């Protein structure tokens, strides 16, 4: 076999343990980002929901990174830490040498730079995290950016990934208005991208954890909704579902 | 905090005087005062109380009438769990008093509400006293059914040790109704008696002696004796566990007079408890019958009054026994009262001939009747 | 004229393994869990059809070793009046690509003649790891095996009045389909005995024992050690071994708790740092 | 589950590191046995001195080392190894000394050295030492100390304890006789330390083949006892 | 896929870190240890049985302090541990030094789970066999998390780790209720390690930790004695 | 199962039935077909409901009937199969668990199951290979289609590849009736909760219910199943065995 | 102690409740008399001593059973008290699970004519799996001074022969 190390070429040309490692991705809890035209958002879902787990942080799948930016994570939990870790260290590097916020698509390009040197170099097993990127910058505004254990980053208006992520993303093709979605029709989508994205039904509020970037009067605050806005969204959608059997 | 306190002290020491209508009249004058307290502090208040006022002997009928007004009041107070608590006294205290059907009643009622609602622990506490109420009224299926319910319960939650004590307890009651095994009752009940012991329940005796009944249920008096004199049991020794061991030396000798001694004598620790009552009554029976047929093997037609001479008893009750144990296919015999004698033969077997000849000659009347429909086309 | 009809194991009546239920100490939820899917439905079939349940076909208990799998089994196949065939796992993995799946086919195919017939594949652990991508003969030759039993036992072929019981420790690296709701209807948990049970035990096994009557077997019952049934077995054993040992024909408190002491001790090396 | 033991630093499917199980066995290759016993007031550790070559130097074989005049240590297993290892805890007792004035603790000397031993145990690049160290000293405050202390990294607070091939029955023996509690004297101890090493060993114990070392809260410094007092302590032992 | 069950350092086709979770079945194997989080403070108990009686039950400690107040405590390997508890309280003392303030229980875990994974990214280094539980009361708020070989820590409000964690698990989630105090928190954990302990719980023999506002203090033989016969 | 009924009779009734339709058509009449899904989903049910209407000769091979011991005695095997079923003709041949001989082909070596290999080479030549079967369909089920060869699984071997996925909740209703007829049901056992109870139920866990329902029901000694029971049964035969272990299903965050 | 009182006094056995007192072992150095002790133990009865040194009983997986596990007890009954003596255990079939399965079997069930296993080479140790367990120690020198001097006795020797120093310079630790 040709999977012995990520250095080794199969005859084909393939890099096998980056493969294995993207495709371990998808044990990763489901996590997705709508790009609307007055902000991005992410969801995730909450795999360890045990009573006895008490939630101390509020953003184990979402992180801040800069004033502008925010990166949810979907893989191994010490990969996506060191991930996460080096993210900022980057985002602040570039803060302390040019003195304006890092436009996005440079932090996404150093995190794959990083992991392609990982997955290039002997010694060293692919990064098997694949995070989404959200924030904006006075260059392009409000981006998503997808980064694989590849370095294989890619603009994307609304992604999942993790569990189920081709559903997800198939479902969010069918259904997804190119420059008509505002803030509040993203959360939407994404909460009824979620309610079926996982088995769980009823989307229990406290399984899912969503984050909105919004520009107000040039801030570009981080909110993360607390649970009362959630079971609001989870509650609308459930009338919404009832509203659409109402045809039945 | 010191209202509360003093309020407990005041109730313990009424009760110990018995002035249940003073008790009352303070509970009714501090209807405010749980208003102007928490509400999990106002229900343990409520509920101690109430308990201290049924744990007196002034059983003067207005112990229901006093549960109905607390429960009614509660219920106008909006507490949910209060009132549940309340409910589930009352039906122990109906379980006490033997009103079986309105206890069945209000428990059926509040276990629904109890089963929606997550206080799992009076759920616990209110399936047993059904399973108890089930079984006092003889119908053992359902009541077994309702104790698996509660333990399933009870091994979702914390059983306190009083709690695993009254479980173990009832299980071993169901178990010992089914007199199919008792290894398992005396299990049980060994176990019911240690939980009680560790919390030195009143209750303990009560274990004991059913332990005591189940090792004579077994055809092993002469454990009794090792199990009063142990380390823990000793504690309890006294007039009802000296019962049990009389009981228990009179089924190992084998003497039906010695049995009727021991029931005569302690006719409060043995007479007064359904359960032992039964599985004693129901022992004499069984010990009757086989002293009675181990009499009546030699000889082929004894006189009744030798037979009851040698087994030592009436001889009215005597012949009783003898004819309902020959009307249920018994011992083969029959007897005649004109002089007195219990005849025993052989029973000759039956002649399967006649019953295969019988079996055959309805066949062919059957094939008669087939040809008979036959033959209508000439 | 045409001459009237062992082989592998077919459980001669002179073979019975001589246990009975109350030997068995203290299974009353596993005892009855067993009647009912393995006994009952030989007997009081007439309950199943007007119920129309189609009585449960396979049984798998599983829980610590020698908590009392295999005299549970034993029991069944001392009380039942249907052909009783047992099997280790062990057996059915052979050389000879062919062998095993041929045996398996064989016993249910005895089974089967000679109906009602119960089979009993103990440490069924051996072939029962969650098929995976097999990438060798020998790796493949396992979950061929397993493949076998599991069209003998739900297949094209339905068997009809034969119950497959089934013993383990594991009871979850087991295929998912040989738990599939049709092949093993029941899978009774044979949890190490509590303060009860154990109880039980030593007042089953202590019955025929002479005993002593200053031995209490109650101060040993209430003691916290986790203990399975062979362990109670092992301590009467050879607390009695020791009384013999000393000439003394009567056990007594002192052997018993020497013979305590030894048996509860298992960790033996352990090497002090795993813990 | 076999194939997981050809590297320290790979765990066996169950939990294992079989590397690790190997040393501590391959620390009964010597064939020797020592022994330490923590008396009320002393500890005492006896050893056996095999010189199986008349052309050897008994005086060159013993292996009791002192690593400080105030700590003391009883090498079992492999020779190369075990002085290695005493070599190492000179180094750290004396490099403690001079980092921060007081007397290493034994309890501390011998941690150093297992951690040193676990560094080695995590990071593949050595073959674990496979000699148990057992260290002796009297410490101020804390009465007489004997802390066993292993290639796998393990010690732990010892009142008596054994290394070696016979380290099962001498535990046992041990335990057998730390339990009746009664004045453990300097006679005492090094008495009960002997009597366990001829009953493990089933032999008489010439002078010649034991080595013993004693460290006294009277007089806290290791004195390994000469064949005289050796054999006076016998000769008081059998009767 | 038994080929890729050796290197840490490579992918195995489903995509598991195999020795990662081998370091964690080693962990589940070792010593119990339970720890409860009450509102007023944490507890943290382990039990601690040596082999015989020859071993001097008061020289190794399982519970240990890493600052005024954090604590700790694990089920695995012992000798892991020890490196692990220093690396601990080193990075305790060098936030303390870079901050002059007690380092937050939260960024204390956090370091020693990145301490944990540097192991866990080369050949020729095993990982870390055992998952560390920390206490902790900083801003007046009572904090457990748990460290393990893979690098990922959690918030337990209380668990069990070691032998028979899955009836500690069981236990709990039974007898804890959220708004406890320190000593029903100290009377909880200890029946949780009853549950799991083989023998009698001798007061050698079971070590417990309290960590509340006042700081992480290891109980005496005495007070845990008292408790036990209390329990008892 | 309609579709996927309709579609197995496409294959075994339709091509043998009529065979003028085919002729006329101008197309080949389909061989095999192959079942796939996941386990308990009614595979094997439907291959006997097969055998039930089939006025046909319907030769049956498990998984490891072909194996055998002697080498060459799996192709031979094979070979006096196929010829008892074409002189039978018409003739279906349903080979449960193809998993067994049919599996991805190795390489030599000692690794190579090797036999089982020459039997499946035997058994790919007479499906399709220099003598064209004349009326014999084939129909093999087997979970992990992934698994099997790209040779078994050719689309001259294979022609129609049925799915069987677990029953939606209108499937498990059905399931539920059909399993339930024969039970005493008492009024008010509504079956749409019941279902709602099992999503993703493997569709035999549906006559496990079904069936544990029956047996609470005999263990209280009555003959009547009631709604509780049902749910009771739910709980039990869709028993799940998670993780346990919150140290390992933590790792991928 | 360990064949004399189960074959002498099975009442006594009886008496207490504990039947079988099966099982046994021999580990220790190879062939240093390991047979001898079951032949000098043979003194009384052990008539049969059949030897099925690692053949005939499991081979690795059922090989061996019945005709090969009770036609054993078969002799062993239908004759004089007689030892398996199943030594060198070690190398049965060159199967843990079979061999676990071999020892828990009817063998214990019947126990004929007090015939008690030796097993012999190097959780099974309990009791119902391995009974007392005794290690041979390597050949004492002043036992070996016993050895050569019956080993030795057939051979034609001299008046000035000494079996004294020989053990001192004959340190071999084998019996052969
Ligand atoms: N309930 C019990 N009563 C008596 N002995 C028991 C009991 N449970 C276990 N044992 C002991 O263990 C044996 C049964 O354990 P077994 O079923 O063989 O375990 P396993 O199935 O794990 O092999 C008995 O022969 C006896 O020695
Ligand atoms: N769609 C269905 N309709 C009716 N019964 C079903 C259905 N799916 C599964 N079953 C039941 O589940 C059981 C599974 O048996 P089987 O056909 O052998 O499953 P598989 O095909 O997975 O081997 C059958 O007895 C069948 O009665
Ligand atoms: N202590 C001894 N006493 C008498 N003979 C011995 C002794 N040790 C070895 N022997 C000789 O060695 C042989 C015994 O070998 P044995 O122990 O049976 O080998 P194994 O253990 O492989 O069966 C006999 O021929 C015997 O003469
Ligand atoms: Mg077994
Ligand atoms: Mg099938």
């Amino acid at each position: 076999r040709y999977d012995s190390r990520t250095t080794i070429f199969s005859p084909e040309g393939r890099l096998y343990q980056v493969e294995y490692a993207m495709e371990a991705i998808g044990h990763a809890g489901t996590c997705l980002g709508i790009l609307a035209n007055d902000g991005v958002l992410l969801a995730a879902e909450r795999r360890n929901i045990h009573k006895l787990l008490d939630e101390v942080f509020f953003s184990e799948k979402i992180y801040k990174l800069n004033e502008d930016m925010a990166c949810s994570v979907a893989g191994i939990t010490s990969d996506a830490n060191v991930l996460t870790n080096e993210l900022r260290l980057i985002a602040q590097r570039y803060l302390l040498q040019y003195q304006e916020p890092i436009p996005c698509e440079q932090l996404v390009t150093a995190l794959c730079d990083i992991k392609q040197a990982y997955t290039q170099f002997g010694g060293k097993r692919p990064f098997g995290v694949s995070l989404l990127y959200i924030g904006w910058d006075k260059h392009y505004g409000f981006q998503l950016y997808q980064s694989d254990p590849s370095g294989n980053y890619g603009g994307w208006k609304a992604t999942c990934i993790g569990n189920n992520s081709a559903a997800a993303v198939s479902m969010l093709k069918q259904d997804y208005k190119e420059g008509e979605m505002t803030l509040k029709s993203a959360l939407a989508l994404a909460i009824k991208v979620l309610n079926k994205t996982m088995d769980v039904s009823k989307l229990s509020a406290e399984k899912v954890e969503i984050a909105t970037l919004t520009r107000e009067n040039g801030k570009t605050v981080i909110r993360v909704l607390k649970q009362k806005e959630v079971e609001q969204l989870i509650k609308k959608h459930e009338e919404e579902e009832a509203k659409a059997e109402r045809e039945k | 905090q010191v209202k509360e306190q003093s309020i407990l002290e005041l109730g313990s020491l009424l009760a110990k005087t018995g002035q249940a209508a003073e008790l009352g009249g303070l509970l009714k004058y501090v209807r405010p005062f749980l208003n102007s307290i928490s509400k999990a502090k106002a229900a343990r208040l409520v509920r101690s109380l109430l308990d201290l006022f049924l744990d007196m002997e002034a059983a003067t009928g207005q112990e229901v009438e006093l549960c109905l007004e607390c429960i009614e009041w509660a219920k106008s107070e909006k507490r949910t769990f209060l009132r549940q608590a309340l409910e589930a006294r009352l039906v122990s205290l109906y379980f006490d008093t033997k009103r079986y059907q309105e206890a069945l009643h209000l428990g059926s009622q509040l276990l629904r509400e109890l089963k929606k609602m997550d206080d799992k622990a009076l759920l616990v506490e209110v399936q047993l006293l059904e399973s108890k109420t089930y079984h006092a009224l003889s119908n053992l299926p359902k009541a077994r059914a309702a104790l698996t319910s509660a333990r399933t319960t009870a091994n979702a939650i914390y059983c306190p040790p009083k709690l695993q004590a009254t479980l173990d307890m009832q299980s071993g009651i169901i178990h010992a109704a089914e007199e199919k095994d008792w290894k398992t009752a005396y299990s049980y009940f060994y176990e019911a008696f240690e939980g009680y012991d560790s919390i030195d329940s009143p209750k303990a005796i009560t274990s004991l002696k059913y332990m005591l009944l189940c090792k004579i249920m077994l055809n092993t008096p002469e454990d009794v004796q090792a199990l009063v004199s142990g380390k823990l049991a000793l504690r309890y020794a006294g007039r009802q566990t000296e019962a049990l061991k009389c009981v228990a030396q009179a089924s190992k000798n084998r003497s039906l007079a010695d049995f009727e001694k021991a029931l005569t004598d302690y006719r409060a620790e043995l007479r007064d408890d359904p359960i032992i009552s039964t599985h004693l009554a129901k022992l004499y029976d069984n010990l009757l019958e086989q002293n009675l047929i181990r009499v009546i093997e030699p000889f082929s037609r004894v006189q009744i009054e030798h037979i009851s001479s040698l087994i030592k008893l009436s001889k009215a009750d005597v012949e009783r026994k003898l004819s309902q144990m020959i009307l249920d296919k018994k011992f083969h015999g029959i007897l005649d009262q004109g002089e007195g004698v219990l005849i025993i033969f052989d029973e000759p077997p039956v002649d399967k001939t006649y019953e295969a000849a019988l079996e055959t000659i309805q066949n062919m009347s059957k094939v008669v009747d087939s040809l008979y429909n036959k033959a209508k086309k000439l | 004229d045409v001459l009237p009809p062992s082989s592998i194991m077919m459980l001669t009546s002179d073979q019975k393994p001589d246990v009975m239920y109350a030997d068995i100490g203290g299974m009353d939820i596993q005892k009855q869990e067993v009647r009912e899917a393995v006994e009952l439905p030989l007997t009081h079939f007439e309950l199943y059809k007007q119920i129309g349940i189609d009585p449960p076909r396979g049984v798998l208990m599983y829980g610590p070793p020698g908590c009392g799998k295999t005299m549970l089994a034993k029991a069944v196949a001392h009380h039942t009046t249907a052909a009783f065939i047992r099997v280790v796992g062990s057996e059915f993995v052979q050389k000879y690509l062919g062998e095993g799946p041929r045996m398996v086919r064989d016993v249910f195919r005895l089974a089967k003649e000679n109906a009602p017939a119960i089979i009993f594949i103990d440490e069924i652990d051996a072939i029962a790891t969650k098929r995976f991508d097999a990438q060798t003969g020998a790796d493949r030759e396992v979950q061929r095996i397993l493949l076998e039993l599991l069209n003998q036992m739900d297949g094209f072929d339905q068997n009809v009045n034969v119950k497959v019981i089934m013993a383990t420790n594991r009871a979850d690296t087991l295929d998912p389909a040989l738990l599939r709701p049709g092949r093993l209807d029941r899978k009774i948990e044979f949890p190490l005995p509590d303060r009860r049970q154990k109880r039980l035990i030593f007042s089953t096994i202590t019955s025929k024992m002479n005993l002593s009557e200053e031995v209490d077997l109650e101060d040993y019952v209430a003691r916290p050690d986790k203990i399975s049934g062979a362990d109670i077995n092992s301590i009467c054993q050879e607390s009695g071994m020791l009384a013999v040992r000393e000439n003394r024909y009567i056990v007594l408190a002192k052997d018993f708790e020497k013979a305590y002491k030894t048996v509860i001790k298992k960790d033996e090396q352990e090497h002090e740092f795993y813990k | 589950s076999a194939g997981f033991d050809r590297h320290i630093t790979i765990f066996s499917p169950e939990g294992r590191l079989y590397q690790v199980e190997y040393a501590f066995k391959a620390i009964n290759q010597g064939g020797l046995t020592s022994v330490a016993v923590r008396g009320k007031d002393c500890a005492v550790i006896v050893t056996q001195k095999k010189v199986p070559d008349k052309l050897l130097d008994s005086s060159t074989v013993t292996h009791l080392f002192k690593i400080t005049e105030n700590i003391g240590c009883v090498m079992t297993g492999m020779t190369a190894d075990s002085r290695s290892q005493v070599q190492r805890a000179r180094y750290e007792a004396a490099n403690w000394k001079y980092k921060y004035g007081y007397e290493i603790p034994v309890d501390m000397l011998c941690k150093r050295i297992a951690d040193i031993s676990q560094v080695y145990t995590q990071n593949a690049e050595m073959r674990p030492l496979g000699c148990c160290m057992i260290l002796i000293g009297i410490d101020e405050e804390q009465g007489p100390q004997v802390y066993k202390c292993d290639p796998a990294g393990y010690y732990c607070g010892f009142k008596a304890t054994a290394a070696g091939v016979k380290q099962t029955e001498s535990t046992s023996f041990l335990e057998k006789k730390v339990k009746k509690k009664f004045d453990w004297t300097f006679e005492q101890t090094v008495e009960t330390a002997i009597t366990c090493l001829s009953t493990v060993l089933s032999i008489d114990f010439k002078p010649s083949e034991i080595e013993v070392g004693v460290v006294t809260v009277e007089n806290p410094k290791f004195r390994i006892l000469t064949e005289a007092e050796i054999d006076a302590h016998l000769v008081a032992l059998a009767e | 896929e038994r080929g890729y069950s050796f290197s840490l350092t490579t992918f195995s086709p489903s995509g598991k870190l195999v020795q990662i979770e081998y370091a964690l079945a080693a962990v589940a194997g070792g010593a119990p240890s339970v720890g409860i989080k009450a509102a007023n403070g944490v507890v943290l108990a382990t039990e601690k049985k040596q082999k015989s009686i020859l071993y001097d039950e008061r020289s190794v400690h399982k519970v240990e302090p890493i600052t005024k107040h954090i604590g700790l405590v694990y089920s695995g390997m012992g000798p892991d541990y020890r490196v692990l508890v220093h690396r601990a309280r080193k990075l305790a003392q060098q936030y303390y030094l870079v901050y002059q303030e007690p380092i937050p229980t939260a960024q204390l875990v956090q370091r020693v789970a990145s301490v944990m994974q540097e192991y866990t990214q080369s050949g020729g280094v095993r990982p870390f066999g055992v998952s560390l539980l920390i206490c902790g009361w900083n801003e007046g708020r009572p904090y457990l998390f748990q460290s393990d070989p893979s690098g990922a820590y959690f918030a337990w409000k209380a668990t069990a780790m070691g032998k028979n964690y899955v009836n500690g698990k069981t236990f709990l989630e039974k007898r804890y209720n959220e708004d406890l105090e320190l000593e029903d928190a100290i009377h909880t954990a200890i029946l949780t390690l009853k549950e799991s302990f083989e023998g009698q719980m001798t007061e050698d023999n079971i070590e417990v930790g309290i960590c509340n506002e006042a700081g992480f203090r290891r109980l005496t033989p005495t007070e845990v004695k008292d408790y036990l016969a209390a329990i008892a | 199962l309609d579709k996927q009924i309709k579609e197995i009779k496409e294959v075994i009734e339709l091509p043998v039935k009529h065979p003028e339709l085919f002729e006329a058509l101008g197309i080949a009449q389909p061989k095999g077909v192959l079942l796939y899904g996941p386990p308990g989903t009614g595979k094997t049910l439907l291959a006997r409901a097969v055998a039930h209407h089939t006025d046909c000769t319907f030769i049956r091979v498990s998984g490891s009937e072909l194996v055998q011991k002697f080498i060459g005695e799996g192709a031979r095997m094979v070979r006096e199969l196929f010829v008892m079923a074409r002189e039978h003709a018409p003739s279906i041949i349903f080979m449960d668990e193809i998993d067994s001989i049919g599996s991805s082909r190795l390489e030599g070596g000692s690794g190579g199951d090797s036999e089982v290999q020459r039997t499946m080479l035997e058994l790919l030549n007479q499906l399709d290979g220099f003598e064209a079967t004349k009326n014999i369909k084939v129909i093999m089920a087997t979970n992990r289609i992934d698994i099997l060869d790209s040779a078994l699984l050719r689309p001259g071997r294979i022609d129609r590849k049925i799915e069987f996925p677990p029953p939606n909740e209108e499937a498990r209703l059905d399931i539920l009736k059909i399993h339930s007829r024969k039970m005493n049901l008492t009024r008010g056992i509504n079956l749409r909760k019941i279902a709602e109870l099992m999503p993703g139920a493997s569709g035999a866990e549906v006559k496990g219910v079904c069936t544990e329902a029956g047996m609470y029901a005999l263990r209280e000694r009555r003959v009547h199943v009631t709604q509780e029971d049902f749910e009771m049964a739910v709980a039990k035969v869709m028993q799940k065995d998670s993780e346990k272990n919150m140290s390992i299903k933590k790792l991928w965050k | 102690e360990v064949i004399e009182l189960p074959l002498t006094n099975p009442e006594l056995f009886q008496r207490v409740g504990i039947i079988p007192p099966k099982g046994c072992l021999l580990y220790g150095p190879p062939g240093t008399g390991k047979t001898l002790l079951a032949r000098a133990v043979a003194s009384q009865l052990d008539c049969n001593f059949l030897k099925v040194v690692s053949s005939s009983i499991v081979d690795k997986y059922i090989g061996e059973s019945a005709r090969l596990i009770r036609e054993m007890f078969n002799y062993a009954r239908d004759h004089q008290p007689c030892i398996i003596f199943m030594d060198e255990i070690d190398a049965i079939g060159g199967i843990q699970r079979t061999l676990m399965e071999l020892l828990n079997q009817m063998d214990g069930f019947d126990t004929l004519h007090r015939v008690k296993m030796i097993m012999a080479t190097n959780a099974l140790l309990r009791p119902g799996r391995l009974d007392r367990k005794i290690h041979i120690d390597l050949p004492n020198e002043q036992a070996r001074l016993d050895i050569l001097k019956i080993h030795a006795g057939p051979i034609t020797k001299h008046g000035e022969i000494d079996y004294e120093a020989i053990v001192k310079l004959s340190d071999g630790f084998n019996g052969a």
